[PDB]
């Protein structure tokens, strides 16, 4: 039926792989899902302005 | 009513009476371009009349012995009218063009002209000059209008938009294309989308007597007109 | 609030005329049947080719022809029926002794414009966008299987090529590799559209400086960067001598193909590589000469 | 594993072998296709577009390659004169050389369908005429007389306003498909001949051009189609790629 | 699931192919449809005439 | 047995090639995947991240390696004087190598999208001023003129309690995507020039540094895309690893 | 190894070990070392008749 | 000075037009990044020489002696993930042995 | 790959083996089948004679 | 070539032995004043 021990397990994103053998590591890549998020590392300030604000008030 | 015909473009109009009708290139009218094909994002400038108008620019004299001339849209156009200055002034071009080649004769005279549409089209010779490559006004001439200067035979050249002037029948072609382009815009001062040849089939004859004098004068109209990426103008 | 004129104004239609619909065409059209006919105003076999269009005079109208069922199916005569046909495009040499290739490795440039056969074809269309397969034929100059390794590296524009039969461009961290022995079958390769141009370029009438042209510089014209995919290189996996004088080379076949303008077909014999140079000193009609036109 | 028994044919390398090949560059995603004018979906696309028949081909002066193209016609006397004959094989050597369809040829073995040619007078308006362009099928030798000529498929042409006319070589013949005709034995798959005489006479007013000329456009009917493939033998490559 | 990068994406004509990798260009070129145009070349001509009709009126 | 038919590029090896490969550890485990901060999904989202710009690359001491990342700006006293100028392309071996956008594309071929360069003031509260930042798209040579410079994209800056202030170089292309530019050629791909040059003047009162320092960021557009790979350019190692 | 090339009538025909004929860019050629097995083709019924 | 790329966007700036980025961004991701074959590891096993006499050899398990791949890796902090190795075994010249 | 483990018999050519092989024309369509007198179907319709 | 970058129109001979060439009113004034050389040429309405 095949074991769930593939690193990316429990992962929030959907992989779509081909796997032949009894462990899902062994299981290819495969397609993934495409998500981002460039405030983590962009805008990780507590407040937000936006562009037609001024940066400080 | 299939001889007469008016083209009327910007502020000018051309007339006719021994037309052999239009021919759109590839069956595909001037069309701008779509919110998906383009990549520049800026709004361009269509500025129409201004420029989508008809420029009678260069001339020249049909004989007993003409090999053949030919022309590249792009760059000929570029330095005259308000169309060149977009044309130097801005980086991105993007235009189609309505062609009309006149050369009247008499019923005593006989020739026939062969007038076609050739996209990208590259020259040899090992490398030929910029003079030669882009030769805007005036034109340049073919010396071997057999290979086309090119290495392709012309008698496989009605492949592509092309029209007769068969002095017997008709005294002008005319002809309408497309942008032709892998992209949607592109710089005309370096880069031209094709280039317009004109060679004698059948030898120009007549009995001496009948003015010899056998001008064939160029007439072009750019058609929906677009420059992007305004800059600094340049030249080439 | 309008001016009117703005109203007007067609200005702004990415939508193309047209004008003209494919249709589908398995069999070649079928001959029908067709009697006699005699009256005036009608001129099928009367046309005025000075207009630039092909004679649509049809068989019928000519003579009193029968009824025919064209089965002839017109598949092999599409764009994948053609093209996706494998053809030597490249061809790399690693000898022992001389001069071209010592020390081991070899960068071989991407462009198949080096082969008459596969060059005439694909210059018979002016754009094309297509994905294609690649397979390495590697052996000797005699077709001695020798039991060598190999390593095909691909190297994008603007990676760091191989210097060396050892240099450390080899690890092949990111750019893609393929090795493989001279005993094993040749290499099957897959290749995408790769391009910043929605399509490759056969013939690039401009300069792709945007400079001033000079003379020295004509050696530009023509050259698109949009054709440009790198480069290609291959070596032998050691530190030592390879033992065995080797010749790869490479055939490919087009998948999905899509063709646009179609130009005339060579005339005269290719001399340059991405160069429509011809032979000026010594040119022949584009096919047999008679002795006269009145004579068989 | 899984019990397998490859057949003959392993490891092989089919040229023309429809197969799948590992992807070189995983989520890779060709740039967007823009949309561009003119684009080809069938050769038979281009077979349908006339292109310049060189029969005049006897010329090779290299300074007179150029009137290959054209085609010569005099004001005779005579009646009954012969003024051109050429092959009805397009993938032949003969004049059909130029054609884009001949061309095109060399790259499929065989063929079927009827094909269209044009002519078009150059000369003077005031040049009147009319002439018998026949067709002979297969099996007929070239005709000697105009009146030999006209037992096969003709059409007797007019001048006037249109200078052009097309004679149309409908598909006669034994076989379904031809083979590429070549003279010995592969002959089998002749077209037949093609003669043209004057039904008249070239007449011109007093102060108009002796002599005209005519260009003859050939190509493909809709019921035309081609099988099967080859490399060129139209064409081949003296000297190696610089 | 796969991918769509096989250039005659979004073509019109449909192609019936065998793909056994995650990106479709992989995949052969497969069945096609027949379709034609030898108008947009034979008579790209903004009139139309008719063989009974004479071309220049 | 199975009839099998092992086609072209068998027992080859693909670097690139997503494929299965047989277990080392039937039933194995991997330790629970604990959550920690700041993970990542995609690359697109640190280019969004902007990284101090070598514009002033020029010094090179090793005890003067730090001023690379500053930019001086006095208070001049001409006319439209000209501050700074650099390449426009991410990838090029230019300013653009300590950008961290730059050494990503070093694993790129093409890109795609608008890039923003932010610049903050370091100079005194007291010191005023505007100044014109312009890009000239390509196909535009370097402007000589601070008036010549104003025909293409720019923008105005004043100082103030607003250091810093950004400047977006909106993706102008003839293509979908640009491969690194790189001089011979490969400049087919330029995305232009960047110059800057005094609106006005440097206004110091008495008291206050006669000079001061101005720093830029980079980063690229969220209509931003990098497509295929490779491996960098920008850097190479000289000796093997110990 | 081996180059196996068919020539259909009307096609160039190879004339020498090196003939450029062999670039095979549309007749169908199949490479095969003497180690592998034998080649294994297809032929549809091509003829005129 | 607050730790924040710039949020302002093009149409602010200038007069843009109206574009469909269709320009995919799946190979900018994890998998399609670092999913790629590299040279991590080598082994010397030669018949004379002081290195690896007697036949045998132990490699430490670490990648961190080759650039190329030391240099993306080395890009993030933390990386949880699975492996797949190849193994390619030659003589020094790239003779075939059968060993 | 797949799990596979090549029995005997594995690259062996047999006489009259009923196997399918890589076509060599893709796309290639045989000439229409005319009617012809007197066909045969199978050989003890000869044996009748 | 200097003088088509205007308003003009080509004209060919034949049966239509006539063409008319129609100057479009443009002007900056809704009137204008008969022109006569010195300053009160502000209402020229051109060159042909
Ligand atoms: C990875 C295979 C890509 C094949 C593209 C080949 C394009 C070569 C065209 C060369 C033309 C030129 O350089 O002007
Ligand atoms: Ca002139
Ligand atoms: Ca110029
Ligand atoms: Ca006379
Ligand atoms: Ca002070
Ligand atoms: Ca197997």
């Amino acid at each position: 039926h095949e074991n769930s021990n593939s690193a990316t397990e429990g992962s929030t994103i959907n992989y779509t792989t081909i796997n032949y053998y009894k462990d899902s590591y062994a299981a290819t890549a495969g397609k993934q899902s495409l998500k981002q998020d460039p405030d983590k590392f962009a805008n990780p300030v507590k407040d937000i302005f936006t562009e037609m604000a001024a940066p400080l008030k | 009513s299939d001889r007469v015909a008016q083209l009327t473009i910007g502020n000018s109009t051309i007339t006719t009476q021994e037309a052999a009708n239009i021919i759109v290139g590839y069956g595909e009218w001037p069309s701008y371009c779509s919110d998906d094909d383009a990549t520049a994002v800026d709004k361009p400038t269509r500025p129409d009349v201004s420029v989508n108008r008809f420029y009678t620019l260069d001339t020249k004299l049909w004989e007993k012995s003409s090999k053949g001339w030919y022309w590249k849209f792009p760059d000929v156009l570029t330095e005259t009218g308000v169309f060149g200055q977009n044309a130097q002034f801005h980086y991105l071009y993007r235009s189609g063009f309505c062609i009309h080649v006149q050369c009247n004769a008499s019923k005593f005279h006989q020739g026939a002209l062969l007038v076609a549409i050739l996209p990208e089209y590259v020259i040899g010779t090992s490398h030929p000059p910029y003079k030669q490559t882009q030769p805007g006004a005036d034109g340049f001439e073919l010396q071997h209008p057999y290979v086309l200067d090119a290495g392709i035979p012309i008698s496989q050249l009605t492949v592509c938009p092309h029209q007769w002037i068969n002095l017997r029948t008709n005294n002008c072609a005319t002809i309408i294309v497309p942008y032709m382009n892998t992209l949607p815009f592109d710089s005309a001062l370096n880069h031209c989308n094709f280039g317009l040849l004109v060679v004698p089939i059948s030898p120009l004859d007549f009995d001496q007597g009948a003015t010899p004098v056998i001008p064939i004068t160029i007439t072009l109209a750019p058609m929906c007109s677009e420059f992007a990426g305004l800059r600094q103008a340049v030249t080439q | 609030d309008r001016v009117a004129d703005v109203i007007e104004s067609s200005i702004g239609d990415s939508v193309s005329r047209a004008l003209t619909q494919a249709l589908p065409a398995p069999t070649g059209q079928n001959t029908q049947v067709s009697s006699h006919r005699l009256d005036t105003g009608e001129v099928p076999a009367l046309q005025a080719a000075e207009i630039g269009a092909s004679s649509n005079t049809s068989d019928e109208s000519m003579i009193e022809t029968r009824c025919v069922l064209n089965s002839h199916s017109t598949a092999e005569t599409t764009l994948d029926s053609f093209f996706s046909r494998a053809g030597l495009v490249g061809e790399i040499d690693l000898p022992l002794e001389g001069t071209t290739n010592p020390n081991g490795y070899a960068n071989w440039d991407i462009d198949i414009t080096g082969y008459a056969q596969m060059r005439r074809k694909v210059e018979l269309f002016t754009y094309m966008r297509f994905d294609a397969e690649f397979t390495f034929v590697a052996c000797t100059p005699t077709g001695q299987v020798v039991p060598q390794l190999l390593q095909y590296m691909f190297v994008p524009p603007g990676a760091p090529k191989p210097e060396s039969r050892e240099s450390l461009a080899w690890q092949t961290a990111t750019n893609p590799s393929v090795f493989v022995k001279l005993t094993d079958p040749p290499a099957q390769v897959s290749v995408p559209f790769m391009s910043p141009a929605s399509a490759y370029q056969w013939f690039y009438d401009g300069y792709p400086t945007f400079g001033e042209h000079k003379q020295e510089k004509d050696l530009e014209y023509g050259a698109c960067p949009n054709n440009m995919m790198g480069t290609f290189s291959v070596r032998n996996v050691g530190s030592s001598k390879s033992k065995y004088p080797l010749v790869v080379r490479i055939y490919m076949r087009m998948k999905h193909v899509r063709a646009w303008i179609p130009r005339p077909m060579r005339n005269q014999n290719y001399l340059f590589k991405a160069n429509p140079n011809y032979a000026g000193n010594s040119i022949k009609p584009t096919g047999t000469s008679r002795t006269a036109i009145t004579t068989l | 594993g899984f019990p397998t028994e490859p057949k003959p044919g392993t490891n092989q390398f089919l040229t023309t072998d429809d197969g799948v090949s590992a992807p070189i560059l995983p989520n890779f995603h060709p740039t967007p296709c823009i949309h561009i004018p003119g684009e080809v979906r069938n050769l038979l696309e281009l077979c349908q577009v006339e292109t310049i028949l060189e029969v005049n081909n006897v010329p090779t002066n290299a300074t007179s390659l150029m009137e290959r193209l054209r085609f010569p016609v005099s004001a005779q006397a005579g009646k009954g004169e012969l003024c051109a004959v050429f092959r009805a094989d397009p993938g032949r050597d003969g004049p059909w050389q130029s054609t884009m369809l001949g061309q095109l040829c060399g790259y499929y073995t065989q063929w079927s369908g009827s094909l269209e040619v044009t002519f078009m007078f150059t000369g003077s308006f005031m040049a009147t005429g009319k002439m018998l362009i026949a067709y002979t099928p297969p099996g007929g030798p070239l005709p000697k007389d105009r009146a030999t000529a006209m037992l096969g498929t003709h059409v007797i042409w007019d001048f006037g306003l249109q200078s052009s006319v097309t004679l149309v070589i409908p598909w006669i013949s034994n076989t379904h498909y031809r083979a590429h005709a070549r003279d010995g034995v592969f002959d089998y798959y002749t077209t037949g001949l093609v003669s043209i005489w004057y039904q008249t006479n070239y007449v011109v007013p007093i102060g108009a051009p002796n002599t005209a000329y005519i260009i003859a456009l050939a190509a493909a009917q809709k019921n035309f189609t081609m099988k099967l493939c080859k490399d060129t033998s139209h064409i081949l490559q003296t000297a190696s790629i610089q």
